[PDB]
RNA sequence: UUUUUUUUUUUUUUUUUUUU
RNA sequence: GCUUGAGUCUCGUAGAGGGGGGUAGAAUUCCAGGUGUAGCGGUGAAAUGCGUAGAGAUCUGGAGGAAUACCGGUGGCGAAGGCGGCCCCCUGGACGAAGACUGACGCUCAGGUGCGAAAGCGUGGGGAGCAAACAGGAUUAGAUACCCUGGUAGUCCACGCCGUAAACGAUGUCGACUUGGAGGUUGUGCCCUUGAGGCGUGGCUUCCGGAGCUAACGCGUUAAGUCGACCGCCUGGGGAG
């Protein structure tokens, strides 16, 4: 929902060698920048609940893909949180 | 009370749940341009307006006329007025001056205040109705076309511009919608400022009706030295009108100057 | 740039007012940078129903590649115009560029 | 038949009660009929297909 | 079928074998191919084959006698968690002596008879009769 | 819904408006309409007509 | 799929055994 | 280690839109005055108003209240409900696809979370036309009535405790089920597209087919015949909601 100024910068920062753009630390950096962008414009339209369940569903996934990553790969998980916080 | 900020009364913890709880609308000093209202009734001599108790009136807001039209302006604050329940606000005009204006609900930002012949349609001081569109809200209405504001307050009395009615003879209002007055009168827009102070009871009492006056409380009941009734023994029981002048329907008017009412469907 | 197919009806006999009044409607469309696929003087044509009593209109149609920021302004400056009988707006499923 | 210049030539499908007849009579493919239906709709509301006798 | 490993093995030999076929074919599984084997070697089916060896399919020649299913009187009795482990003399002895059942235990899948004679209890897969 | 007669010897050419507008419009409305129960009835009638 | 030409008419007691 | 259950991108495609917005159009009241004179509504039969202070209607001039009449369907969507014109914004669900990226992050749920048809509480009203109550004229074995003019509430609802009953495969979760064959529809691969669709083929839906199962109607594989993960309800009269 944000621009390719931030999202090429997410791929550069959270990838590891080649084609990582949809990989687990890139998808979670994605989803934490995308919420944090939607949190900038959700301030508008005043009746916006048509929109909102997206923002809500994608934060429940951010929490969930973290619950998964801990179990899968403890290095991946623990190095991710010192860049993005998100343990919530 | 269903608007926001609604400001609700407390829990039942004390004798006063209401009055109004609004933060952010009393300030001091009473700023340079002000005045008061004088003594008790003193009409000269045998006073006709009953029960009195007339101390502490007290201060009023000195801005009428308000004809400062096309000089643009901006908004420092909004306040209260306890004489009218009103949402009155501090308007700095960009020539070099500060006023007190009868503004609607949340007209601050500090906004884009400006009015007059053709120049604007915006939030606007006092605005001639012949120059501007149709709408529901109007407010000021110069009561006859050069006199001044019919409504000094934004208390919900929606007076409503109709479009092409009768050559400029607009407004669709409260007790007689064929009031028929010319669109050469001035509006402001609009009539909802403080709903909250008047959509609910302030008190049984509160300060508004005991620290500086008495309201009505009696006329008929007790002592026959006044009204046409009624013996004693707690009985009364009779035919007792409001003499010589009548009550629960009759009308009072025949003739007067203006007297433009034209249909007045009553009820 | 929605492809607004907009039909507007002005007063029938004002053949001298309308050539310039299209210039006073297009002036909102160029402002937008939006653009005219077709723009039709339909003439003094008769009416389906008795609206605004002179039993004809001066019909104008256009097909504008213009954004949503103009159409409530257009709607207003047709509606506030006491010479405008009725005015209506269709949109999208490509552009029309062929006359009627 | 999606747009204007063809429906001014197809007013044959208007029966005398002033309405658009069910295609039993010629037998058209669904895509083409469902195109012409929307070409007709824009021509209705714009009076370029001037629906029944007095309008 | 994954909610009950390996139960569909007993339903599929009922279905196809009622339904006019001399044949049925499916993906293989950790108990099914031993069941296929015992069903032939007792003779309740005519053959079985297994095919695509490196990731194989499992194929049984059903016994379409009179157009009715041989495995019409069948029941798969042991279910998820609520297992049926029975001692070497608690085992099935059904149809007044004519038998039989198919089990699994400490030597593979086998008939209840061949289990009783090896002197072992086990997992009661199905009452074949 | 507007229909001439010519030479008018009481011609009675006025007859073709029975197609819908004059004559068919009474399906709903008579005093009174039907109000409840006419909606699935329109498509119920499609089955009585198969002959 | 509009279906008010008047509203009502007390309890009984009939009752050809039986296993098949 | 995989079968990729699960998603986020990429890329497309329409309708009676979850919430705020803009709002297109018959009748017809009753009036300013333009008229024809006595008759207009109403019924199993007519009535109380009414009529030389003219029964409507019908023009012209005006003041108010604001359904969706249909390309509208021999139909379209939807979790139910439940909207009928079209549009601007928030842009539900989806879900037809070159794929990319991670490998069960999964299904299905009780207490709760939301939603919640009838109805009361509203708090202030938006105050057509019809019609419970309202108000009678009338048909009178009593009508405490149904008419017929007159009549509100229901129309709908900002906003929110709403349980809730007829929202029944008298019925969830579903994967394997591959005799099937016939329609009703939707999207789509391939054709000298001489073509009413030929060869195909999923989805949405219905039709209604053996071995079995089996009373009587017949139901005949996804359907009750196999196989199963539970969050359940199931304690007999009358005691009861």
């Amino acid at each position: 929902s944000l621009s390719t100024e931030a999202t090429a910068k997410i791929v550069s920062e959270f990838g590891r060698d080649a084609n990582d753009t949809g990989s687990t630390e890139v998808q979670v950096a994605l989803l934490t920048a995308q919420i944090n962008h939607l949190q900038g414009h959700f301030a508008e339209h005043k009746k916006d609940h048509h929109s909102r369940r997206g923002l809500l569903r994608m934060v429940s996934q951010r929490r969930k893909l973290l619950d998964y990553l801990k179990r899968k790969d403890v290095a991946r998980y623990t190095r991710l949180i010192e860049r993005l916080g998100l343990r919530r | 009370v269903k608007c926001k900020p609604t400001s609700p009364g407390r829990r039942h913890v004390v004798k006063v749940v209401n009055p109004e709880l609004h933060k952010g609308k009393p300030f001091a000093p009473l700023l340079e341009k002000n005045s008061k209202s004088g003594g008790r009734n003193n009409n000269g001599r045998i006073t006709t307006r009953h029960i009195g108790g007339g101390h502490k009136q007290a201060y009023r807001i000195v801005d009428f006329k308000r004809n400062k039209d096309g000089i643009p302006a901006v908004v420092e604050r909004l306040e209260y007025d306890p004489n009218r329940s009103a949402n009155i606000a501090l308007v700095l005009y960009k020539d070099g001056e500060r006023r007190y204006i009868l503004a609607p609900k949340g007209l601050k930002a500090g906004d884009q205040i400006q009015s007059g012949v053709d120049a604007a349609i915006k939030p606007g001081n006092t605005l001639p109705m012949r120059n501007i569109p149709v709408g529901s809200t109007v407010h000021n209405v110069e009561m006859k076309p050069g006199k001044g504001g019919q409504l000094a307050r934004s208390a919900g009395t929606y007076v409503q511009i109709v479009a092409r009615d009768g050559a400029y003879v607009t407004l669709r209002l409260r007790s007689g919608e064929m009031r028929k007055v010319e669109a050469d009168c001035r509006a402001t827009l609009g009539e909802v400022g403080n709903a909250e102070h008047m959509l609910r009871v302030l008190g049984k009492a509160g300060a508004a009706r005991w620290r500086g006056v008495r309201p009505t409380v009696r006329g008929t009941a007790m002592n026959p030295v006044d009204h046409p009734h009624g013996g004693g023994e707690g009985r009364n029981f009779g035919k007792h009108p409001v003499t010589p002048w009548g009550v629960q329907t009759k009308g009072k008017k025949t003739r007067s100057n203006k007297r433009t009412d034209k249909f007045i469907v009553r009820r | 740039m929605r492809h607004y197919e907009i039909v507007f009806m002005v007063h029938p006999d004002q053949s001298e007012q309308v050539p310039g009044m299209i210039e006073r409607y297009t002036a909102a469309i160029t402002g937008a940078e939006g653009k005219i696929h077709r723009l039709e003087d339909w003439g003094r044509r008769q009416l389906a129903y008795p609206i605004n009593k002179l039993h004809k209109a001066h019909y104008v149609l256009m097909n504008v590649e213009a954004p949503q920021e103009v159409i409530d302004e257009l709607e207003t400056t047709f509606r506030f115009n006491d010479a405008v009988i009725r005015s209506m707006v269709m949109r999208t499923k490509h552009a029309v560029t062929e006359a009627s | 038949e999606i747009d204007y210049k063809d429906i001014a030539t197809l007013k044959n499908y208007i029966t005398e009660s002033g309405k658009i007849v069910p295609s039993r009579i010629t037998g058209t493919r669904a895509k083409y009929q469902r195109q012409l239906a929307r070409a007709i709709k824009r021509a209705r509301y714009l009076s370029l297909l001037p629906y029944t006798d007095r309008h | 079928s994954m909610q009950d490993p390996i139960a569909d093995m007993l339903t599929r030999i009922r279905n196809g074998q009622a339904a006019n076929k001399a044949a049925v074919t499916m993906p293989s599984s950790k108990l099914k191919v031993a069941i296929a084997n015992v069903l032939k070697e007792e003779g309740f089916i005519e053959d079985f084959k297994v095919e695509g060896d490196t990731k194989p399919e499992l194929e049984l020649t059903l016994k379409y006698f009179q157009g009715k299913a041989v495995v019409e009187s069948i029941q798969r009795v042991s279910r998820p968690g609520l297992r049926i482990y029975k001692r070497k003399d608690e085992l099935p002895k059904v149809m007044a002596g004519l038998g039989i059942a198919v089990v699994s235990t400490s030597k593979g899948v086998m008939t209840d008879r061949a289990a009783r004679q090896a002197g072992l209890g086990g997992e009661i897969i199905c009452y074949v009769a | 819904i507007k229909v001439r007669e010519n030479e008018p010897f009481d011609v009675a050419l006025r007859r073709f408006k029975r197609s819908c507008e004059k004559a068919g419009v009474l399906a709903e409305v008579r005093r009174r309409e039907f109000y409840e129960k006419p909606t699935t009835e329109r498509k119920r009638a499609k089955a009585s007509a198969v002959k």
